[PDB]
RNA sequence: CAGGCCUUGACAUGCUAGGGAACCCGGGUGAAAGCCUGGGGUGCCCCGCGAGGGGAGCCCUAGCACAGGUGCUGCAUGGCCGUCGUCAGCUCGUGCCGUGAGGUGUUGGGUUAAGUCCCGCAACGAGCGCAACCCCCGCCGUUAGUUGCCAGCGGUUCGGCCGGGCACUCUAACGGGACUGCCCGCGAAAGCGGGAGGAAGGAGGGGACGACGUCUGGUCAGCAUGGCCCUUACGGCCUGGGCGACACACGUGCUACAAUGCCCACUACAAAGCGAUGCCACCCGGCAACGGGGAGCUAAUCGCAAAAAGGUGGGCCCAGUUCGGAUUGGGGUCUGCAACCCGACCCCAUGAAGCCGGAAUCGCUAGUAAUCGCGGAUCAGCCAUGCCGCGGUGAAUACG
């Protein structure tokens, strides 16, 4: 009755719950389209069940905190990609080549002293 | 019967979390195992040289780790045997109702 | 400006100097270092020597310069322009 | 000048602190100043004893200063009278119940802080600085050390043109964290200025 | 702009509060 | 003008607004941290010696 | 509220007053330098106007 | 810097003599410092029904020994740091060559981020370096379950709020994990090209870490320290000023010149930090800065806190403007003994230059640049648009 996955990206963690349903998606009490309203990168969070034509075969009850709106989008995209294969392992192939089952570890490189940011350096002047 | 453990070295802080919990587990019964709270880091960032070499620094920090310890059922066979305990130097015990 | 929940500031030691003069039929030359003491109506007609860091400049106090501080009238830097 | 302190670099991996205790922000500095006032007194008095490391522990209005030393009999004195001549003068500036302990150092030539003090005194006594280094690095190696390195910087032999001299035997991996490298510095004051004496004792990897 | 103190944007810049940026 | 300024700093002043921190170790007036009583230089010398409880060269 | 001309006349009257008594702000408005604590070693151009470039001290060859 | 003051001195250990005090509350003059002052009342072991006489923490006046100097020399120095350069290098021991400096090794063929490794070789090894061991980030596991979390039944004033649970998220300690280990191909080998598994692949990303030396590099003003120098003054106390000056010139930055923008209202999503004359919930006064009340929190609990760009709705319509926010007038607020020189903030008004910048010139190869905001150290306050950190959104391009 329940198939869960954990999705993590950039200081943003996401608990996604895949359950049988019509297609209704929810994220932290609000509706999906109400919580990512107008954020045109929304649709990408649901590509895992577009790689396996279950786009309406589930209802997702999802929880996100940390990071930002987009940091919570790929947090979902990995989690639902995990919860899906946790519903059936054969989904791994065709999900691994789409980079889905992999967590991209691109984080904010720390600030470093003698600089303005991570690598942005103070302006050089030779006199 | 609650114990919270502070200390700069976490190795002494953590070793004294078993040497406390296991005492109240000798005078039973119910104990709530050593929970770790978030650490509080006091950062110090210092110009490396004594003079004018501003873009070279060296980082330092003072880590104050934190552990929580709960004993549910007192039973004074510990209210005596905890006062008789041997906890290392760099650690603060603080016990609440 | 100074929070008027508090008073108008005069260093007191300067304020004595002027209220004695009024009482005794003023005026003597008053030399003070309190550049901060607010010009206060009990000062009009007198002349205070204000120390600007080097000298005591005389300052004849008139009614139209009351809300001010004494230092405002003894400038501290001499200029004269550049060559 | 570029190299990092081999103790501060290993603090937590090979070197424990010389002062160990916890103190919330409200009085860290006070226990710290006290710690420094103690070390100042003992490093002065216990100089002729061969002081190598002052351990200062602290818990609850009491303090346990532990002095590692070459000649413990010098610190204690007559049957524990000169020892308690300090155990109370310590507590006169401690106020706390200032417990004092004395530890025997197994090998003096294996203690970097002492080697440096030995060579520092040998220059103050006008010995040959070049010879005085090669002699010390020799003793550390005979005492089983896996490598040693000793350095004199300053007006060697009173030369107007100051200079740096050194010698090293075995190996001294300053870049290795698991290397246990005892480090000790001493200052040599002479009539023509001051001299710096650095000692590196590779004890072994762990 | 951030330099305009009389705006909800310039008050964020100086980190202060007022009629032009209340709490 | 130094030692008489180590002294004047310890003393209680004519007005609490006239008090300034000095390094307890070396007497420096600038870059003295409240937590240690030490300037940014002595902070580095004692740190490396290990005579500063629980402080460790940071790295992240 | 008072507007256009009268406001300018009352603004002018207060500057004039500060210049007349000789207070430090009055000397600022005279010589044409800033009045509210700003440094003048560099900018102050709004108050000083276009730059008046002069010659400088020289090196040695 | 000016003026008013101190002279064993603000500070150290020592010696005396006279007081014989210890310490706390005043007073006159003065800008203060200072100088002149006025009170009470010291135990220590003593002889005590006596005068008390001594002596002693510590005080104070005279006299000295001495203090004191951010005065000079970084070209007399230690320590620490910058730099070349995280560049791949610098050398030693024995043997061999050479009259000798010195060479060999360390050169050569190949390979690597690397004196990395391989093969060769009158060389054979070794050391300092490189790498590694260490810290953060990325996946999984164990161990823990409050102050953290809420998957599923019960309530539920509809707040994980209560029962209850620790599954998850997290929090923080110990572990696992990647090594060219595997396949195809090349190669003598080290290795290199690709594949598979895998969260991660060729050193995963970032840190810490900086060889022998160079630059008579930098710092006697952090400290230390030789020498030279001053001694009712080159020491010391104070008040005021100056370090903030302004015909000029340069560096580093902030804010912008607008519509991919500006403005108001509504509405989402962070991280790392700080917080007991501290952070301040909420409450009323106030256009506001703030003020008065006033809970909670020795803080995974209470607070700083709103994150901002963003999303929605609406307004401006190409103007030196609803761009920009300098300058100036007035009115306040607050910290502070005190905001004249010389504070920060708030409100009314004022609303400059600036239409994308000559010659010239800087940074960045990816979660980087760019842009958005947030916190901390110093700190009464603050001239922070600086620095050290933190996450949010997130490119372009490398033929060579
Ligand atoms: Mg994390
Ligand atoms: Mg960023
Ligand atoms: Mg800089
Ligand atoms: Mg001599
Ligand atoms: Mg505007
Ligand atoms: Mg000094
Ligand atoms: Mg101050
Ligand atoms: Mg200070
Ligand atoms: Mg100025
Ligand atoms: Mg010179
Ligand atoms: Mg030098
Ligand atoms: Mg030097
Ligand atoms: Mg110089
Ligand atoms: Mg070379
Ligand atoms: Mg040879
Ligand atoms: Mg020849
Ligand atoms: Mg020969
Ligand atoms: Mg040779
Ligand atoms: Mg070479
Ligand atoms: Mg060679
Ligand atoms: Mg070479
Ligand atoms: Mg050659
Ligand atoms: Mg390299
Ligand atoms: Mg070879
Ligand atoms: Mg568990
Ligand atoms: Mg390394
Ligand atoms: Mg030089
Ligand atoms: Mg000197
Ligand atoms: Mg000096
Ligand atoms: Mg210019
Ligand atoms: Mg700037
Ligand atoms: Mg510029
Ligand atoms: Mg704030
Ligand atoms: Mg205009
Ligand atoms: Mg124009
Ligand atoms: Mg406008
Ligand atoms: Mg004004
Ligand atoms: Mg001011
Ligand atoms: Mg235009
Ligand atoms: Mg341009
Ligand atoms: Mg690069
Ligand atoms: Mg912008
Ligand atoms: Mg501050
Ligand atoms: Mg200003
Ligand atoms: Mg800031
Ligand atoms: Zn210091």
């Amino acid at each position: 009755e329940q198939y869960y996955g954990t999705g993590r990206r950039k200081e943003a963690v996401a608990r996604v719950f895949l359950r049988p349903g019509n297609g209704k998606v929810t994220v932290n009490g609000q509706d999906f389209n109400e919580y990512f309203q107008g954020l045109v990168r929304a649709v990408a969070a649901l590509e895992p069940l577009r790689a396996v034509d279950a786009l309406g075969h589930f209802d997702a009850y999802i929880t996100v905190r940390g990071g930002g709106k987009s940091g919570q989008i790929d947090a979902i995209k990995l989690g639902i990609a995990r919860a899906l294969v946790q519903y059936n392992p054969d989904y791994r192939a065709k999900l691994k080549p789409l980079g889905f089952l992999t967590r991209d570890a691109r984080v904010v490189e720390r600030k470093k002293y003698g600089k303005h940011k991570a690598r942005r350096a103070p302006q050089y002047s030779k006199r | 019967i609650r114990i919270k453990l502070r200390g700069f070295d976490h190795k002494t802080l953590d070793a004294s979390a078993q040497k406390i919990v296991e005492a109240a587990r000798r005078s039973g019964a119910q104990v709530s195992g050593p929970i770790p709270l978030p650490t509080r880091v006091r950062r110090f960032t210092v110009i490396r040289g004594p003079f004018k070499h501003k873009d070279s620094r060296e980082h330092f920090e003072l880590r104050t780790h934190n552990r929580l310890v709960d004993i549910i059922n007192p039973n004074r066979k510990t209210i005596e045997q905890l006062m008789t305990l041997d906890l290392p130097t760099g650690v603060e015990i603080e016990i609440k109702t | 400006p100074r929070s008027l929940k508090k008073g108008v500031f005069v260093d007191d030691h300067l304020l004595e100097k002027v209220l004695e003069l009024n009482a005794k039929g003023e005026k003597r030359l008053i030399k003070t270092w309190s550049r901060r003491s607010t010009i206060v109506p009990e000062m009009v007609g007198h002349t205070i020597a204000v120390y600007n860091g080097k000298q005591h400049v005389p300052v004849y106090i008139t009614e139209n310069m009351v809300g001010h501080k004494l230092g405002e009238f003894a400038p501290t830097r001499t200029y004269r322009g550049h060559g | 000048g570029n190299k990092i302190h081999p103790i501060g670099f290993r603090l937590g991996i090979t070197r424990d602190w010389e002062s160990r205790w916890y103190a919330g922000k409200k009085q860290y500095r006070h226990l710290l100043l006290e710690d420094q006032r103690i070390r100042g007194l003992l490093e002065k008095e216990l100089y002729s004893a061969g002081l190598a490391r002052v351990d200062i522990e602290r818990a609850a209005d009491n303090v346990a200063v532990t002095v590692h030393v070459a000649k413990p009999g010098v610190v204690i004195g007559r049957g524990g009278e000169r020892i308690r001549v300090l155990r109370e003068e310590l507590a006169k500036l401690t106020g706390k119940n200032v417990a004092l302990n004395v530890q025997e150092v197994q090998n003096p030539n294996l203690s970097a802080p002492l080697v440096a003090q030995r060579v520092a005194e040998q220059i103050e006594r006008r010995f040959a600085v070049r010879r005085a280094i090669k002699q010390a690095v020799q003793r550390v190696m005979e005492s089983g050390a896996k490598g040693a390195k000793v350095i004199v910087s300053g007006r060697i032999g009173g030369a107007e043109q100051a200079r740096t001299e050194w010698a090293a035997q075995g190996r001294v991996p300053l870049h290795t964290l698991r290397a246990n490298i005892d480090y000790g510095f001493a200052l040599a004051r002479t009539t023509y200025g001051v001299l710096g004496v650095k000692a590196y004792i590779f004890l072994g990897e762990v | 702009g951030k330099g305009d103190r009389r705006t909800r944007r310039g008050k964020i810049w100086r980190g202060t509060y007022g009629k032009y940026r209340p709490r | 003008a130094r030692k008489a300024l180590i002294e004047k700093a310890k003393r209680t002043p004519k007005f609490k607004v006239r008090a300034y921190t000095r390094c307890v170790r070396c007497g420096r007036a600038r870059s003295v941290y409240r937590f240690f009583g030490l300037c940014r230089i002595c902070l580095r010398e004692l740190a490396h010696k290990g005579q500063l409880p629980g402080v460790r060269k940071a790295s992240w | 509220w008072k507007l256009e001309g009268e406001l300018r006349a009352e603004v002018a009257a207060n500057i004039k007053r500060l210049m007349d008594i000789g207070c430090y702000r009055g000397l600022r408005h005279r010589r044409g330098l800033p009045v509210r604590g700003q440094r003048t070693r560099t900018n102050a151009r709004t108050r000083k106007g276009p730059r008046k470039t002069v010659a400088g001290k020289k090196k040695a060859p």
